[PDB]
């Protein structure tokens, strides 16, 4: 099929450096935890606000935000989900 | 894990890729920001499919779905699984996605099925 | 043995701080450690790390002194220059 | 890697721990800030020992070192390889570390070897 073109895996490798891909996956991993907490564990975003003690707008900006999210904020949210971050070799 | 394919028109150009390559050719911080967000949402679609839910993904009409990084909108469809096909892209000008974009998406989908038959 | 030698810090730390405070503390020291183990060992100065990571000097400075928590992107950049990065792992 | 113990005087009190505990008791959120900085620095001493370098630690006189979490100062010594011992606390109101403090640490340290 001539209408079915480039695979995203090849496109991503062209448009982004290895560092940009590394940062993206990490942002995706955090998003993935918010998603499958809602999908499986049945936790709402405001339910998460009470467990993690971080405000709902700051949680939402992890997903939709232009920029950050801050490190301590990520650690609070992940911890309430039974997860955390660790320094690991590259 | 779901495969993600870019739609190629008759010329052939891949509109979604062409747009991303344009953002890559631009200085200024806004384009870099938009590029990173687009990178995240497509990769997210690859891992979770439509199970990603809102804010990342919303259904529009029939087979047509939209990916929503920031103000950017990428229309896509379910394809022979495990895949998805990214159709084309537009900037949000309105309260909601307009009819015009949806119908262009459906034509592109119809085009895909026809050109897929000729083998 | 010795009455002058009192409580172990591991015990004192566990009593005075929540599980949350300790984990965030462990992350701050882990980041501080990398910057330190870069400086007196690898001979990488803050001037040098600035141009390696593309991250500026005031930003890396505040990243070391934990007053305001860093953005994830900057942390991943600085760590990458040093041969490390973050992973999502189970709590324990 | 390096263990840290708190000095316990004749009365059975540990001065540094006593100070942190009252910080834990206070409502003020800067008490929390000082506590967190102390948490980081002591933990840092645990991993890197005296190799941590300034601003975190500083050599004062002879066997005495100080930890410098903001304006809090915690005097400590090498001990029992490879460990350390936190002697006592003072807030620094000057840019000089008084030898009043240092000789107290020396006398504290003296008490350690004795017993």
């Amino acid at each position: 099929n001539n209408a079915i073109g480039s695979n995203w895996k090849d496109v991503r490798a062209e448009l982004f450096s290895k560092e940009e891909i590394l940062e993206s996956d990490m942002r995706v991993a955090i998003m993935s935890e918010l998603i499958e907490a809602r999908n499986e564990k049945g936790i709402s975003q405001k339910k998460l606000e009470e467990m993690s003690g971080v405000s709902q707008p700051v949680i939402a900006r992890m997903e939709t935000g232009k920029t950050s999210p801050q490190l301590d904020t990520v650690l609070k949210v992940l911890a309430s989900l039974g997860k955390t971050l660790a320094v690991v070799p590259l | 894990m779901h495969n993600i394919y870019f739609y190629k028109d008759k010329n052939g150009n891949e509109p979604v890729f062409d747009y991303m390559r344009e953002l890559t050719s631009k200085k200024g911080k806004d384009s870099r920001i938009k590029l990173n967000k687009i990178n995240d949402y497509i990769e997210l679609l690859s891992q979770h499919g439509t199970r990603a839910g809102e804010p990342y993904i919303k259904h529009l009409d029939a087979e047509i779905w939209e990916l929503r990084p920031l103000r950017d909108r990428i229309l896509f469809v379910a394809w022979m699984d495990g895949s998805f096909v990214l159709l084309h892209h537009f900037m949000k000008r309105t309260q909601k996605t307009p009819k015009r974009e949806i119908e262009q998406a459906k034509r592109e989908l119809a085009d895909l099925k026809e050109r897929g038959l000729d083998n």
